[PDB]
């Protein structure tokens, strides 16, 4: 894969907007939406909230896990534990990029949410290169990754698997 | 992006037929001692004695070999001898595997089809060299950004450059997504002509 | 030893690891077929001569020549096969038609392979769905928005809009078209996606 | 060309109690092939102070000590030269008193320590170099 | 099979083909039953086009689905053109009652591809050869798929008693178990029949 | 810029201070000394100046400019902040855009610079803006070295009802003003420096007319016309009619190619034939 398709899979998460136009139910091949009552919340998939925000037709809302207090506890829980701890949403990096870039003025304290998210990320990446070094160092044959999201996997996967194949080969070249 | 060259099987039981890496790999020379005379062809090295030390490509010495050593016997180069097998155990992060190459793991895995005595000690050198040089390719390839990497890559071989070019292609692709840059549609192979 | 001519076909493709199709080598190819023939006959002579006088001590001089042609076979199919990869790319990247800076570097029989592959591909594509299937050549990147803003870079006679409403393409003049049509041209070099 | 060993590797054919009790066990050397008990005696027959050791052997015998010796050379070489007088008294105590103190050289293949006077920075302080 | 679930299963059929090292199962049902929603909702837009916002919300989703599907197809016409002889053989000798790995149309494409390339190599270098080499067999020139690759997977049907062979020593094999929703990093050979049975999915 | 290189180049303090004549260059020195600005901090870039000086700079400058006869020194504008270090005044974006579109060195058709200047208005291209601020500097330092030529040489002829000037190719940095759009600003600053410089009472209220060579091969020049300058000028120019009727009378070769009428391309030989009839026409 590549980041630009993880970003595609991440635009299926649901968010809540507040439209300012009138429209009746829409029957999408992936569900139903609406109705859109001006000045009333409604829950849509991201790829539509962003596209409506760019055309000046809505007003986003911060997801509940995107609070500057619960995050300041996740950031500590992550540094205490010594394994991959569970995360608010399986796609938090892409949410807190797309949202904070496109709707940073409808989110209070954007430039602290952003730094806490980055602090969590910079740790969950450090635990990986330790869990991906003991693997080689001790020549394991299995490794249980607990709560890795698809993005951390995809940033260093096409190197790790490709450097473990060359190790299986070198380790089983004497049998015949 | 769509030109998928045939990869190298030089680490498994036998090299692939169409892979241009193995073709240039096996071409490298190797020392042999002949067991019979070589009639009608002593022109190169008409007949050649028995018990003569010659240098032949690897591909040639594939079929000219048998269990009984009918035609010739083989002895490993010094890079795989007992001498260097301790050097590569002192600290493997220091060796210039491009001069001692440029096919170290590729060659060394084909010298196991000659049923020499010390195979149980070559297949332990390779494994313990590749494991030794790992934390210096996992970290100098995912953490070298917009740098002149032509000096972090000057002491590697074809099995390792292929990984140093996969670390970079995943670093320079996340750093291009973070900066809202992997949204623009671009020309794929025409900018190669330009 | 032998095979110093075939190894000048390979050690040239190994210098272009980008996927750029170099000029065909009829010269070296003929030069290695000649050596194949030469060794073939000069070995078959002593083959049948080892049944007409009992020179079995020449058995080595068979293998040293029997295998030393297999090599010259490998190094002439690989080259002939590798160059058939760098060609199929020119159907997924440029398009159905090529400019003659390319159709000048292919040997005159590779064009037939091409025009066969292209036609079989266009046959398969139209078979998927009911109405003229689905053109899987386009759509290389996830769709981001519904309209795109392009900006021409070379002249181009008269681009078409499905409804018969053509559009002229002068240099440095930007439009606002549906990205459903501009993908073919952006990926070649004519247009350009500006408002990223 | 990089000299990664004093023996040219191309053509060679042609507390402080743990350290002291591990060096002694290494200097026993009898039960595997008797490589050093063939050298202690050899030098006693020549009246030498010091004996040359191969760290390449220390690696195969005990990796932890071989690494702790190339990075804390002082506290390790004051324990090597003690458990060497100890092992020479375990052959000939009469000789073991002729000399005040023994010494122990080194040779083999150090990993990154093979430096030139141009590369000898201040990250090699108290570290065996070559 | 609500049209809402075809897409949820299509994305899953889309990731596996991207990560697997071998040409996986053939799903003709879905590829032929999503080309129906596309073929239908392309008509209820060109007819009732006289709205200017609804048609946009529909066209965007159609363009997302037509990319999932398309990039799924393209990802298999790469497996076929790299493994054409081994994928023809496997389909010729298939025991009846086993899901094919080739559509009836990919099969024609693969037949024509093998024919074309053989008829090309026959007239450039395999013709002017001594008259005993002019036949090369394409089961020993095209490398077979490599099923010893490592993959990340996340499981969604609790499995137990899974064999983990680190090396050639049959003794060193410790058996493991799998929870639900967990994620592991294991070789593709030991979990091959699980991807075909929906028990896992290669993320 | 630095605080010093921007006093010597604004064509509003480069006129009052008369920063082209050694006799009045000391006026700048005295102005700086009256504020307590070391001559070593004023020469350094403004972002690196000490933090203890810049507290009330924008007031101690407005004050000490009353003592010199410059009472219109504060204007009303707007400013934008993006992030950590991004701070623009609405008259820096203008001088950068206006000089990306009119760069002297030409690299293709007429619509190659237009594109590069349209690009530098979106925030995703702060690398062009931040570059179009080094052209806008290079231009402003190569304008006060021309208004310094036509005022230490007296090339402003009083041809009757209007002043008049012209340029020479041999002078350096005169091919920069070859464009028929980047010439109006040079003339409009020349008038502002002149009206402040001259001692007469007639010349201080006459419109200017300027000509500079356009094309050596066709042998043609470009000509503009600017209203009579003053503090409260209504800004209602009147040369689009004068030049038209003059070329009509003399029956020479002219081109009113642009959208504004007061810019014309004229044969190098029809210069005087045109000018005399124009002198008579305006009268």
């Amino acid at each position: 894969m590549d980041a630009a398709e993880v970003e595609f899979l991440a635009e299926k998460e649901l968010v809540t907007i507040i439209p300012n136009f009138s429209l009746d139910k829409i029957y999408l091949i992936g569900g139903d939406l609406g109705p859109f009552n001006p000045g009333l919340p409604v829950e849509v998939p991201l790829w539509l909230a962003i596209n409506l925000k760019q055309r000046q037709k809505c007003r986003l809302l911060p997801p509940e896990w995107m609070d500057v207090e619960k995050l300041e506890k996740m950031r500590d829980h992550e540094r205490k534990e010594e394994t991959f701890t569970p995360m608010p949403s399986p796609y938090y990096m892409e949410l807190t990029k797309l949202l904070l870039n496109h709707a940073s003025d409808n989110i209070p304290k954007a430039d602290e949410i952003r730094t806490l998210v980055k602090d969590m990320w910079d740790t969950r990446i450090a635990k990986l290169r330790v869990s991906a070094d003991s693997f080689v160092r001790q020549q394991e044959a299995h490794a249980k990754l607990d709560n890795l999201t698809l993005m951390e996997i995809n940033t260093s996967g096409t190197f790790l698997t490709q450097a473990l194949n060359h190790m299986y080969k070198l380790r089983t070249n004497l049998q015949p | 992006e769509a030109y998928f060259r045939v990869e190298s099987g030089a680490l498994g039981p036998e090299e692939n037929f169409l892979s241009l890496d193995d073709i240039l790999m096996s071409h490298e020379k190797l020392p042999v001692r002949t067991e019979t005379a070589m009639p009608r062809l002593g022109a190169f090295f008409n007949a050649v004695p028995q018990g003569s030390k010659l240098e032949l490509p690897l591909w040639l010495a594939k079929g000219l070999f048998d269990n009984k050593r009918r035609i010739l016997s083989v002895e490993l180069p010094k890079i795989y001898q007992e001498g260097w097998r301790t050097v590569f155990s002192a600290d493997p992060n220091v060796v210039d595997l491009h001069k001692m190459g440029p096919h170290f793991y590729g060659f060394g895995s084909q010298l196991l089809h000659f049923d020499s005595p010390e195979n149980a000690d070559i297949s332990q050198s390779l494994l313990q060299t590749f494991i030794g040089r790992f934390r210096r390719i996992m970290d100098s390839s995912q953490n070298a950004y917009n740098e002149d990497t032509s000096a972090l890559v000057a002491r590697l071989d074809e099995m390792e450059r292929g990984l140093f070019q996969t670390g970079q292609k995943g670093l320079n692709d996340f750093q291009c997504w973070e900066k809202g840059q992997a949204s623009q549609i671009t020309a794929s192979n025409l900018v190669q002509n330009y | 030893m032998f095979c110093e001519k075939a190894m000048e076909l390979i050690r040239e493709l190994h210098r272009a690891p980008e996927g750029q199709l170099p000029a065909f080598n009829e010269d070296g190819l003929r030069q290695v077929l000649e050596e194949m023939k030469a060794l073939y006959e000069q070995n078959q002579s002593d083959v049948n001569e080892a049944k007409s006088g009992g020179r079995s001590d020449l058995i080595p001089t068979i293998k040293f020549r029997h295998c030393s042609l297999l090599r010259n076979r490998r190094c002439t199919v690989a080259y002939l096969y590798d160059r058939l990869l760098r060609i199929r790319a020119l159907r997924w990247e440029y398009g159905s038609v090529l400019p003659n800076a390319l159709r000048f570097h292919m040997a005159a029989e590779e064009m037939e392979w091409f025009n066969n592959y292209k036609r079989s591909l266009a046959t398969y594509m139209r078979s998927l769905g009911g109405d003229e299937g689905l053109d899987i050549t386009q759509d290389m990147k996830p769709p981001k928005s519904l309209y795109i803003e392009v900006r021409c870079l070379k002249d181009y006679g008269e681009f078409e809009v499905d409804d018969g409403t053509s559009v002229l393409l002068k240099k440095n003049s930007q439009h606002f078209l549906p990205r459903w049509k501009c993908e073919q041209l952006i990926r070649q070099g004519v247009l350009e996606h500006i408002l990223s | 060309m990089l000299p990664r060993s004093p023996p040219l590797p191309r053509g060679n054919l042609w507390e402080l109690r743990e350290a002291q009790r591990d060096y002694l066990d290494f200097l026993d050397d009898e039960e595997d092939q008797g490589i050093y008990q063939s050298k202690v005696r050899e030098l006693i027959s020549d009246n030498q102070y010091r004996l040359i050791v191969n760290v390449n052997d220390l690696r195969r015998k005990n990796e932890k000590r071989a690494n702790r010796l190339l990075n804390n050379a002082f506290e390790e070489l004051v324990a090597f030269q003690r458990a060497l007088k100890d092992f020479v008294a375990s052959i000939d105590a009469t000789y073991a008193k002729q000399y005040e103190e023994f010494y122990v050289g080194l040779e083999g293949s150090f990993g990154s320590k093979h430096v030139s006077p141009r590369t000898l920075t201040s990250c090699f302080l108290s570290c065996v170099v070559c | 099979l609500t049209p809402a679930e075809l897409i949820e299963r299509l994305e899953q059929a889309w990731m596996n083909e991207k990560f697997a090292p071998e040409l996986l199962e053939s799903k003709p049902e879905i590829v032929e039953c999503v080309m129906e929603q596309l073929e239908h909702m392309e008509e209820n837009l060109r007819r009732a086009k006289r709205e200017d916002l609804k048609v946009s919300i529909h066209q965007m989703e159609m363009e997302r689905i037509r990319y999932v599907l398309s990039s799924y197809l393209r990802c298999r016409l790469m497996k076929i053109e790299k493994f054409f002889p081994h994928v023809l053989e496997k389909e010729k000798t298939r025991p009846e009652g086993e899901p094919s790995s080739l559509s009836p149309e990919e099969l024609a494409f693969a037949r024509e591809f093998m024919a074309n390339t053989e008829s090309y190599l026959k007239n450039v270098a395999l013709k002017h050869m001594p008259p005993n080499l002019q036949k090369v067999d394409l089961f020993r020139a095209v490398p077979k798929p490599d099923l010893d690759s490592y993959v990340f997977l996340r499981v969604r049907e609790r499995q137990e008693n899974i064999l983990v062979e680190p090396d050639t020593d049959e003794q060193r094999d410790y058996v493991i178990d799998l929870e639900k929703g967990s994620q592991h990093l294991i070789r593709y050979k030991t979990i091959a029949p699980l991807v075909a049975s929906g028990a896992v999915q290669l993320i | 810029w630095s605080l010093h290189d921007s006093l010597c180049n604004t064509s509003y303090t480069a006129a009052r201070f008369k920063l082209w004549s050694v006799h009045g260059q000391k006026r700048l020195q005295e102005f700086l000394a009256d504020m307590g600005l070391p001559l070593k901090q004023v020469k350094q870039k403004f972002q690196a100046m000490d933090i203890s000086l810049k507290e009330n700079l924008r007031e101690m400058i407005e004050q000490s400019a009353n003592k010199f006869g410059m009472k219109d020194m504060r204007v009303q504008t707007f400013s934008i902040h993006f992030g950590f270090k991004h701070k623009f005044l609405a008259s820096d974006v203008v001088f950068a855009t206006m000089s990306l579109m009119e760069s002297p060195e030409k690299d293709g058709s007429g619509t190659d610079h237009f594109i590069q200047a349209l690009d530098s208005l979106s925030r995703s291209n702060l690398d062009k803006l931040y570059h179009g601020l080094e052209l806008a500097k290079k231009q402003l330092r190569a304008t006060q070295q021309t208004i310094a030529s036509c005022l230490c040489t007296n090339l402003v002829i009083s041809q009757g009802p209007f002043l008049y000037c012209s340029l020479m190719e041999g002078t350096p940095d005169v091919m920069l003003f070859s464009r028929p759009a980047s010439l109006s600003l040079l003339s409009k600053h020349l008038l502002k420096s002149f009206v402040c410089s001259t001692k007469n009472r007639r010349c201080k209220l006459l419109p200017l007319v300027m000509a500079a060579p356009l094309s050596m091969e066709h042998g043609t020049v470009t000509v503009v016309g600017i209203p009579p300058e003053t503090d409260s000028s209504d800004r209602k120019n009147f040369f689009g009619r004068a030049f038209e009727k003059a070329a009509e009378s003399t029956s020479s070769r002219m081109l009113h190619n642009h959208f504004d009428l007061s810019v014309i391309e004229l044969k190098a030989e029809d210069r005087s034939k045109f000018l005399d009839a124009l002198i008579s026409l305006l009268s």
